[PDB]
């Protein structure tokens, strides 16, 4: 029984059947969150769906932030590119973002109500006869079906080992990505030029002397 | 649970009982309890031999070509280190073979896959059906038009030995290259040339203690 | 029967001489619950071990200052050891307070939860950070030389050897504060004035600890 | 019943006589736990080994090489190999041989078969006396010579620790030192160049220099616990 804290008490509600078959289960709780069963259900799928946003979004920051270091792109910083973009753009972002809300909207739409009632969007000729594989699958927040072009959620062996492996590399992007807000207003600079500044003197450029993170010393 | 027979890559020591000498080079090293699960294991398995195969042709086509460089042997492109061998200007741009490459290689990896995925589905070929691979080969060793000289018929125990101790000395040597060229700038054989020039003051710990 | 730090005085019905260095001494019945007793007993080796730590680094590196090797007194160390090695304190304090945080908080859900960190979670580790007894560690790692596995007589007599010279070494870096804030020099420099004219020389005449004489 | 350290005292009980250079001495009980006497035989034996050969090795080198100081032959050698080639050598070869004896220790019996030659190997042994070819001859008994191995290397550690701090103190080799002490018994002795009594402390001078400088580097050389000297 792995946990977060060894020797510390887990959480009632996080030691039950159905609450132990979540991938990344260890015990942490300590604000009592999930104690309601329907809770949990929700604030798994809110995990998975930051996970895997947080993912794709840390990806974009930093493949193409080393690539740039390298030569190979020319990209500005993630805090700049958006100003950059909008430049040599058909659009305003007024018009850009509005147009995102409508296609997110719609695609999140059908995304809750599925959560609301599982498998209610294979509802016979609601769509144009695509409806028959957005049913998802058995397992809430893992649709599968199109969204699984290669079908590697079909080996019965290997699906709890694939769940823990997103889990964990979509919590440590999340905190990836608050460490690159924290460390902008910190140190004024790019993430890849804040990791190059570490290795150059770790001990002496860090946060314990970046003169705002530690303001009493 | 490793009985004591087989070969040990410490001797004295307790070895993982799932590396039990079914695989060719199988001296139980596994510290740390990667290819502990046989899902997992089965992948490493193939991963160390596609590894390993394109690693000894990979050395054998850094050596070799300098070695004949040295001797005298004159071709346009001899006196290119292997790091620049990418610089070199061919016959076509390098983005255009490139993506012949790539095609190319879709084509036979994905064979080479789909008998992973299911043994001897791929033994046949797609526009001459007369011909096909002999129906016993097994994922990695493909046999047939593969083994010409039909060496495998022999003692084949000994050569899957022979050739994944090749192959692991080979995947060593190219992470050579890469960390030797990174830190002296120069090409492999002129490093051995100056260790063999003078052995004692040229150890890694002499040349890089003076960098820094 | 056993001796008390107050000869005649019977001692408290919550002391029953098991413990080590036990000489029945609580007037404020400060341990007077037994699950409160047991966290104090732990805080009294902790406090005493640093505390003979830190004695025997202050006097040593004190007795360095005398000879004349260079060292500086322990009131000036830290200021030494930063400058001359150029070391940012702030870093220096951080690496502490994450190693230390590591592993005294290791020590603290054993006491919650005795034998919790011996289950193998902290790299594979599953038996030197089962404990022995609460405060005493043992195992291969904190007694490499098995001197708590060997005799179990003289371990006991051990264990009374630690409190006692812990207690000693805490009422000792007492007396280097208190000595260094009534003086303003260091430890061996006040023994050597005392030495020196033992009547005229003491705390009833420095002026500060008696300010009626 | 056997020779004791203290005659007429009684031996702790862990200790009974059935090793070599059983004298009954452990006034800490370090012995008491069954595995940490196995671990603890085993480095008496390799630091006696050890200091015997080292014991030798000064006294020889001063009368065959009396000019060189043993305490300064590290920089005074020169050698074409080189400091780092010497040692690249030095930490494989030991490494090798350190980890084989280690080995056996902790497992025994499973390191006796010799790595390339199959046919040879080492016949049953106890831990710490290799058999076979470690020991083509033997003079006698097993028995006496174990106790007179250990008898003399015990000696030999006391002697090599000797050397150190007359080095240290005195500057000069072990047999120069002795000469030393016979010219001049009285006034040679620890008691007749260092006192300490309350309100005067004199020491002996550290007679090695604080740093050694060697091609291009400094190597700090400082005397053993000068601060605690007499
Ligand atoms: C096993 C795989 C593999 C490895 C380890 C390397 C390793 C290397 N290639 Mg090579 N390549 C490999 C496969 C391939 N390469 C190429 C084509 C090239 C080219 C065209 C070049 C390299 C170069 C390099 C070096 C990059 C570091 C450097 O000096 O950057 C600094 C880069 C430069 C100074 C070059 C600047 C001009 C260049 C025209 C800019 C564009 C370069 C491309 C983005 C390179 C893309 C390579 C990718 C696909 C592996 C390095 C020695 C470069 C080299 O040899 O530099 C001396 C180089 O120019 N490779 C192809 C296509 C057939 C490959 C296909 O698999
Ligand atoms: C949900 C997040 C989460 C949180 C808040 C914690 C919190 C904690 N865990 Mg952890 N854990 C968490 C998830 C998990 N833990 C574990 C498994 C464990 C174990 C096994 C243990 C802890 C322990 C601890 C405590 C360490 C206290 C301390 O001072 O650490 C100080 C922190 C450090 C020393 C490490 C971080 C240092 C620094 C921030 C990073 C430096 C990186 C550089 C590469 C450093 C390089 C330096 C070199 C080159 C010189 C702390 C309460 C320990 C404890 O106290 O147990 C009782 C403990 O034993 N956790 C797992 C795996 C199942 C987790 C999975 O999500
Ligand atoms: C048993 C080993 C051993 C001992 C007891 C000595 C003892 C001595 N050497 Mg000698 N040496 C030894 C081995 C070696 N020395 C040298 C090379 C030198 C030089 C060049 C010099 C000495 C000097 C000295 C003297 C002063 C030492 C001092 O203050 O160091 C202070 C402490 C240090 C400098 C570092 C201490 C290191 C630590 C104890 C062990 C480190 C372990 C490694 C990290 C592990 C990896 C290595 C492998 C081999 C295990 C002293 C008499 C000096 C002298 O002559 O003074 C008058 C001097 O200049 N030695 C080599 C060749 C590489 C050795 C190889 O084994
Ligand atoms: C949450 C995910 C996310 C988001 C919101 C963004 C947002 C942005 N990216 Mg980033 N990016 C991401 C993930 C993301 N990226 C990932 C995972 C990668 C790969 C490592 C990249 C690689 C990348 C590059 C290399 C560049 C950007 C750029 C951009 C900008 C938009 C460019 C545009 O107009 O595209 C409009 C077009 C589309 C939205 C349609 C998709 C078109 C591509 C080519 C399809 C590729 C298909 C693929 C080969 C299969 C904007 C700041 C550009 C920038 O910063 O410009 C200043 C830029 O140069 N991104
Ligand atoms: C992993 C295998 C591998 C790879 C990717 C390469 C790749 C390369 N080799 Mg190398 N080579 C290899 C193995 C490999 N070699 C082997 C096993 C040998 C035998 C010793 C050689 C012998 C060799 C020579 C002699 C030369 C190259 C050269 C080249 C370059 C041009 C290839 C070409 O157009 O060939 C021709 C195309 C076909 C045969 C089809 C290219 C960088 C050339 C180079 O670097 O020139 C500057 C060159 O002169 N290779
Ligand atoms: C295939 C193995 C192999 C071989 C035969 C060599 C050979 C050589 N290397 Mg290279 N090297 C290797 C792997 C190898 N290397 C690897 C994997 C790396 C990456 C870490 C490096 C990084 C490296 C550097 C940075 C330097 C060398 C240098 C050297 C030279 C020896 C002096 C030295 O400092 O060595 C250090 C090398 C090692 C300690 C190798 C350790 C790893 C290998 C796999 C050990 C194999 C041991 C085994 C018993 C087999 C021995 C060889 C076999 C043919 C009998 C010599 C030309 C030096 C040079 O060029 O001097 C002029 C030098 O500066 N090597
Ligand atoms: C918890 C107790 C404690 C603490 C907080 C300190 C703290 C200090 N000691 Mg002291 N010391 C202690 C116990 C302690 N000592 C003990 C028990 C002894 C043995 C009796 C010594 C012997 C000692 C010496 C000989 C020296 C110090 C020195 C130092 C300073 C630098 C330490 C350093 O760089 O370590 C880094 C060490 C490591 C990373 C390896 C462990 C620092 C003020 C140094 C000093 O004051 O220099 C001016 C110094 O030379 N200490
Ligand atoms: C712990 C053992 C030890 C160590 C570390 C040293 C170290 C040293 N000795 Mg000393 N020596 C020793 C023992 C030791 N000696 C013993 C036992 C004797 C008596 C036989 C001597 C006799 C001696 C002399 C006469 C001289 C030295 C000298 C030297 C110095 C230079 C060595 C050299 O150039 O070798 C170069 C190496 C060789 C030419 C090849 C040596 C091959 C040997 C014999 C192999 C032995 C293998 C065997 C298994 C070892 C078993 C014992 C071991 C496990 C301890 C160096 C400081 C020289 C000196 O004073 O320099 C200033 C010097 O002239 N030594
Ligand atoms: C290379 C740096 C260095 C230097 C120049 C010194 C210098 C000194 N040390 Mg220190 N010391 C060091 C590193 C160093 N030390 C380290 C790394 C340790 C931890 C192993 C110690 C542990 C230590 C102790 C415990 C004592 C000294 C003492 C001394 C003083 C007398 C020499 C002595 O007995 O050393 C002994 C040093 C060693 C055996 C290790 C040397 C490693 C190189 C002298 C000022 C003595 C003193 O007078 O303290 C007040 C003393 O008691 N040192
Ligand atoms: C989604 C996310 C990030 C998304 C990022 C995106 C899309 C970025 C996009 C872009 O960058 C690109 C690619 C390129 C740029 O040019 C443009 C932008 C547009 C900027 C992060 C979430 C990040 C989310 C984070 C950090 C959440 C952390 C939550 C924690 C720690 C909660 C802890 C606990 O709640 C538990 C679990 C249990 C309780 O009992 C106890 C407590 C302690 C309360």
């Amino acid at each position: 029984r792995q946990s977060w804290l060894p020797g510390s008490q887990i959480p009632a509600h996080l030691d039950t059947p159905a609450a132990q078959a979540l991938a990344g289960n260890f015990g942490f709780d300590p604000l009592g969150l999930g104690k309601d069963p329907v809770a949990l259900r929700w604030y798994q799928q809110a995990e998975l769906i930051h996970c895997r946003t947080a993912m794709a979004g840390v990806a974009g920051i930093l493949i193409p932030g080393l690539l740039t270091k390298a030569g190979a792109l020319n990209v500005p910083e993630w805090y700049d590119a958006g100003k950059v973009a909008i430049e040599n753009s058909f659009a305003p972002w007024g018009s850009l973002l509005a147009v995102q809300l409508f296609l997110c909207g719609f695609v999140e739409a059908k995304r809750w109500q599925d959560i609301r009632k599982p498998g209610s969007q294979g509802e016979p000729g609601s769509f144009l006869g695509f409806e028959a594989s957005l049913k998802g699958t058995s397992e809430l927040g893992y649709p599968g079906g199109p969204f699984d072009p290669l079908g590697l959620s079909k080996e019965a062996d290997k699906w709890a080992d694939w769940k823990l492996k997103e889990v964990k590399n979509g919590r440590l992007a999340m905190l990836a990505f608050l460490g690159f807000v924290a460390q902008k207003y910190a140190t004024g600079a790019g993430p890849v030029d804040n990791l190059a500044a570490h290795l150059k003197d770790p001990w002496h450029v860090n946060y314990a002397t970046n003169g705002v993170s530690l303001p009493f010393l | 649970k490793r009985d004591a027979a087989l070969p040990s890559w410490m001797p004295g020591a307790d070895l993982p009982g799932y590396l039990n000498g079914t695989l060719p080079g199988d001296f139980g090293f596994d510290p740390l309890y990667l290819g502990q699960d046989p899902v997992k294991l089965k992948w490493y398995a193939q991963a160390e031999l596609m590894n390993a195969r394109f690693a000894m042709l990979a050395v054998a086509g850094i050596l070799v070509p300098e070695l004949l460089s040295n001797i005298g042997f004159s071709w346009p492109g001899a006196g290119v280190a292997w790091y620049d061998a990418g610089k070199f200007e061919y016959f076509a741009p390098a983005s255009s073979l490139f993506g012949v490459q790539m095609l190319l290689f879709a084509w036979v990896e994905i064979r080479r896959y789909q008998d992973f995925v299911k043994p001897g589905s791929a033994n046949q070929d797609p526009i001459f059906t007369n011909n096909k691979l002999p129906d016993g080969n097994e994922p990695g060793y493909p046999g047939g038009i593969f083994d010409p000289f039909g060496w495998s018929k022999g003692d084949i125990k000994s050569l899957k030995l022979k050739e994944i101790k090749n192959g692991r000395l080979a995947m060593l040597a190219f992470a050579g290259f890469i960390g030797q060229a990174y830190t002296t700038g120069t090409t492999p054989l002129k490093n051995l040339s100056t260790h063999l020039a003078d052995p004692w003051s040229t150890t890694v710990w002499q040349n890089d203690l003076a960098r820094l | 029967v056993r001796p008390v730090w107050f000869p005649g005085n019977p001692p408290p019905a919550h002391l029953d001489g098991s413990l080590a260095g036990d000489y029945g001494f609580d007037p404020l019945f400060l341990g007077q619950e037994p699950q409160t007793l047991k966290w104090y007993v732990q805080a009294e080796l902790v406090h005493g071990r640093f505390a003979m730590l830190g004695a025997a680094g202050i006097i040593l590196t004190s007795i360095g200052a005398k000879v004349g090797l260079g060292f500086p007194e322990w009131y000036d160390a830290g200021k030494v050891v930063v400058e001359k090695n150029n070391i940012d304190f702030p870093t220096l304090m951080v690496i502490q307070f994450y190693l230390m945080g590591w592993a005294e908080t290791k020590r603290w859900y054993d006491f919650k939860n005795p034998g919790s960190q011996a289950d193998g979670s902290f790299l594979g580790f599953t038996e030197e950070f089962k404990g022995l007894e609460n405060g005493y560690p043992g195992g291969r790692f904190f007694d490499p030389m098995g001197l708590s596995r060997g005799d179990a007589a003289k371990y006991q007599e051990y264990k009374q050897k630690e409190v006692k010279n812990g207690r000693l070494a805490m009422i000792a870096c007492l007396g280097f504060a208190a000595q260094y804030a009534a003086t303003g020099k260091g430890p061996l420099d006040n023994l050597a004035d005392h030495l020196a004219d033992p009547n005229h020389v003491n705390f009833a005449t420095n002026g500060v600890s008696i300010p009626i004489a | 019943s056997r020779p004791l350290w203290l005659p007429g005292s009684t031996p702790p009980a862990h200790l009974k006589g059935d090793l070599p250079g059983d004298f009954g001495f452990d006034p800490l009980g370090l012995g008491a736990n069954a595995e940490s006497l196995k671990w603890f035989k085993e480095s008496e034996l390799v630091h006696s080994r050890w200091a015997m050969a080292a014991v030798a090795g000064i006294l020889v080198q001063e009368i065959v090489r009396p000019d060189v100081f043993w305490y300064n032959a590290g920089k005074e050698v020169e050698s074409p190999l080189g400091p780092l080639g010497l040692l690249a050598v030095e930490f494989f070869l030991m490494h090798w041989v350190e980890v084989r004896r280690w080995q056996d220790l902790r497992k025994p019996g499973s390191v006796d078969q010799d790595p390339i030659f199959s046919q040879y190997k080492l016949p049953p042994h106890e831990v710490g006396y290799p058999g076979g070819v470690f020991a083509p001859f033997i003079p006698g008994d097993l028995a006496e010579l174990k106790v007179k191995e250990i008898k003399n290397g015990r000696l030999a550690m006391l002697a090599f620790v000797g050397f150190v701090m007359a080095a240290q103190v005195t500057g000069k080799g072990p047999i120069a030192a002795l000469q030393e002490h016979l010219a001049d018994p009285w006034g040679t002795t620890i008691f007749s160049k260092a006192a300490v009594v309350p309100g005067q402390a004199v020491a002996p001078p550290c007679k090695i220099p604080a740093s050694v400088s060697y091609k291009g580097i400094e190597i700090p050389t400082p005397c053993f616990l000068q601060g605690l000297w007499p």
